[PDB]
RNA sequence: GCGGAUUUAGCUCAGUUGGGAGAGCGCCAGACUGAAGAUCUGGAGGUCCUGUGUUCGAUCCACAGAAUUCGCACC
RNA sequence: GCGGAUUUAGCUCAGUUGGGAGAGCGCCAGACUGAAGAUCUGGAGGUCCUGUGUUCGAUCCACAGAAUUCGCACCA
RNA sequence: GCCUGGCGGCCGUAGCGCGGUGGUCCCACCUGACCCCAUGCCGAACUCAGAAGUGAAACGCCGUAGCGCCGAUGGUAGUGUGGGGUCUCCCCAUGCGAGAGUAGGGAACUGCCAGGC
RNA sequence: GGUUCUCCCCGAAAGCUAUUUAGGUAGCGCCUCGUGAAUUCAUCUCCGGGGGUAGAGCACUGUUUCGGCAAGGGGGUCAUC
RNA sequence: GUUUAUUAAAAACACAGCACUGUGCAAACACGAAAGUGGACGUAUACGGUGUGACGCCUGCCCGGUGCCGGAAGGUUAAUUGAUGGGGUUAGCGCAAGCGAAGCUCUUGAUCGAAGCCCCGGUAAACGGCGGCCGUAACUAUAACGGUCCUAAGGUAGCGA
RNA sequence: UUGAGCCUUGAUGUGUAGGAUAGGUGGGAGGCUUUGAAGUGUGGACGCCAGUCUGCAUGGAGCCGACCUUGAAAUACCACCCUUUAAUGUUUGAUGUUCUAACGUUGACCCGUAAUCCGGGUUGCGGACAGUGUCUGGUGGGUAGUUUGACUGGGGCGGUCUCCUCCUAAAGAGUAACGGAGGAGCACGAAGGUUGGCUAAUCCUGGUCGGACAUCAGGAGGUUAGUGCAAUGGCAUAAGCCAGCUUGACUGCGAGCGUGACGGCGCGAGCAGGUGCGAAAGCAGGUCAUAGUGAUCCGGUGGUUCUGAAUGGAAGGGCCAUC
């Protein structure tokens, strides 16, 4: 295995105090950490994952929306982090300062099919970094799968050696472990060689945490 | 078993029921080429990685 | 009697998956010698015991026979 | 078979910047010889042990496998 | 009595030869056919269709002593059940018989159910 | 190695299986003494056919030999073995 | 000679030299549980190994195997000494399923590692040891002369039962 | 001198482009701001030039960064990570190198002593040496031990109980001989199945690539056939065969019994389920079978609802895998 739960647990009861949370000014988070020894180009320890917590947080995860007219006035009540209309994409052609924005400072760009220009011009700004879209439902009744896209993680290496993500905030470390292990259930499904890691940590706004394993 | 050309045991876990068994097979010969379909619960023939995994 | 070895190039015997038949050496040419050998490069030299079978292919094995030969069986 | 190592020319073996893949002894051959050995110098020389995956490009990086191999397990 | 079809009783008189006749009935060939089915190639072998045509045959009989095969009456092996004998087990007083051999023997037999002179 | 006074009927003790066996060993009896019991068990008269002790053939493979030729094979000779 | 009285009556061999060997010395031997008494009232020319075969010469020769031991350039892989990995007993962490830190420990053949010996080297008294078939002298055929075989190898330092 | 941890002190880097000296690995979009706290401008001095030192500006101007430009790859701001190794501190093991109150005095001097034992000190000597307790090693026949089957036309050899066949040997059953022929120490990645399919040759005659031969169409229609090691025997509605479709060789019990001596080794009416095999009638415990191991006692090992001297967990047991 890669670790169990009261092992995050007991990790977690640690990073969320006033010598590993050192704040700022506002409710941070927390985050899941894991290190890797052997790993090389061949494709076997390749990961992607788009794992939708288990238990949501105090603060929820930054989803653009871009709908068609029907379904637009449900999406409208579903708190959707911004919008933009499967029409008003003809308009943006060029502009480079949205682009880079919106790849800066959202998570998740969920489209209706009829969007077809958002495939072309946000990839140059987004891809380096590596964050992504995709195709939304067309239906009227849309919110839980928004809520979907605005609580969910992306596990990232695509040939790098270690993958760390957003799990939790301040509040609670017992049920922010229960986003931790089905984060790694996920990989040891997917990247099938186990005694390849380095490391598993956990971490904060900064100060990371050895945990017990 | 004791010897090397000979007639050796490999151990047969079944593929929903776990209880496992064994008797004969043969490193004389290449040894990619079995798997099986068999049940020891009998409730339904389905699938079974013998010893070996093809 | 049984069980083994052996009948493979002048000499000495190597070799066998079971598809090629070998070299130390003697001859032959080649040239160096008038010549010959050394040494030399080239080339060659065969009852691969016979019979039957297995086999893709038996010099080889298995089996029947022949023959040289050895250890033991005998006191 | 537990873990490291190696396999690159016939045999010992370089191969570590991932961009030309080769040296040594020997073999061939010429020069030389009176003919060989020697000495000099050209030529020859491959399942890069296997096959992919990753790469614009793979002996090379990674994984799985076989053999050679070193130490090794053991009170069915 | 005569002829056919189907299925049995039949473990070899329950095996061949030479021929000579038979039918739009029985089979069947034969001549079509993607088929059903697919020859891991062919309808040759089962088939599906049945037109058109005759018995090449398939299949049956009638004549038949070429070749298997059949066989009395009797004699005999040799021997249990005995008594006596006695170079290599005989000869009687009995239980009964394969073969040598001779008269002499040939192409079997029988039924069930439908349909035809 | 030896039955230390009498008597009477059943009673071969003395073997089928072996045995890092050697007058040595596990159960055993065709045995009695006490329980339990049926046409139980056997020779015959018979029913029904596998045996193959005999015995007899030349069918088979293995073959005697005399006849008769079965492109088999020889002798004699022409010839280039 | 008188020495094995007991088969032989020596036809046994006790001499005695010496290369080599055990001791630089509380020596070699230990018998007695504590002896230091043989050797010692003494030194490696004192006393013991294994012998020797008068005397005197003469010990040629040849290291395959196999001994005698010695050594270290070097591998087989140990009491010595413990990489690590998997466990146990258990705090912490788990409504449960169950994870899981020290410490205490179990269990590794981590790693060095030659007694033997691969080996390296000296031994002639250590253990034994002299191959065959093919061809031959103005005759027999003597058996001097000969090619070879991966055989470890052909009667020799003598005098002829 | 040389080994184990450990940063207290150091340090192994120049190429273009980016007004500019770019280890990688990550987060996002901000970070510093009390005047004695920060840069930023510009001088001056050391030189292994890749370090820095030391003077003076100014300072709530807005300055570093996604935000505008560059590239092989961003940079402001917090995270992350210490090693191949040196100098020392602070933690500490070893081997050499020796001095030496251990120690032994079987060496003297002194000494109790007209003293061989023997008491004890100055001294002299070597020296952690000695002493043995087990562990690893062969080294020798320097105690003791045993004589380990039997088969014997009496022995030494050559044969067998094995577990097999045919011969020999008197039919239920058997009964060897240093006696006759020959022998298991194994066997499937299929030598696996249930429907289906039947007919193989020699030699005669033909015809691309010969020179005995290999798919054939025909003979005559012979029941003159093939057996991948050893062998006997199968026997043709073929098992040899061989293509499609694919690997059931069910979990569990059994009336009936074959019977035998504790193992055992054989098979089946019928009953449960559902377990797969086919339309159906219905059919059945897989290599042609023969040759293929444990008296069994001690072992070991792996899972449990079976337990365990007051319990609870739990040794060790029970069920049976696994040998």
């Amino acid at each position: 295995m890669l670790a169990d739960k009261e092992s995050l647990i007991e990790a977690l009861k640690l990073a969320l105090s006033t010598e590993y949370n050192v704040k700022r000014n506002f409710t941070q988070s927390v985050e899941i950490i894991l290190t890797f020894k052997g790993i090389d180009k061949k494709g076997d320890l390749k990961l992607r994952e788009i794992v939708p917590l288990p238990k949501q947080p105090s603060k929820a995860k930054r989803v653009l929306v871009v709908p068609s007219s029907e379904q637009l006035e449900y999406a409208k009540k579903a708190s959707p982090k911004v919008v933009i209309t499967r029409e008003e994409l003809q308009k943006l052609q060029g502009q480079k300062r949205p682009v880079k924005k919106l790849a800066r400072q959202n998570e998740w760009f969920l489209i209706n099919q009829e969007s077809a220009l958002a495939g072309r011009i946000l990839g140059p700004a987004l891809g380096p970094r590596g964050k992504f879209p995709t195709p939304l439902p067309n239906t009227a009744d849309i919110s839980e799968y928004i809520n979907r896209f605005k609580r969910s993680v992306l596990v990232k290496t695509k040939d790098q050696p270690q993958v760390q993500v957003f799990i939790g905030t301040e509040d609670k470390p017992e049920d922010l472990a229960e986003n931790a292990i089905a984060v790694l259930n996920a990989i040891e499904n997917k990247a099938k060689v186990e005694t390849n890691l380095r490391n598993i940590y956990v971490k904060t706004t900064g100060k990371a945490v050895k945990v017990k394993r | 078993a004791k010897g090397i050309r000979e007639k050796i045991k490999l151990v047969s876990s079944a593929g929903t029921g776990h209880f496992y068994t064994t008797t004969k097979n043969k490193r004389t010969k290449p040894e990619k080429l079995e798997l099986k379909k068999f049940d020891p619960v009998v409730r339904q023939h389905v699938i079974y990685k013998e010893a070996k995994i093809k």
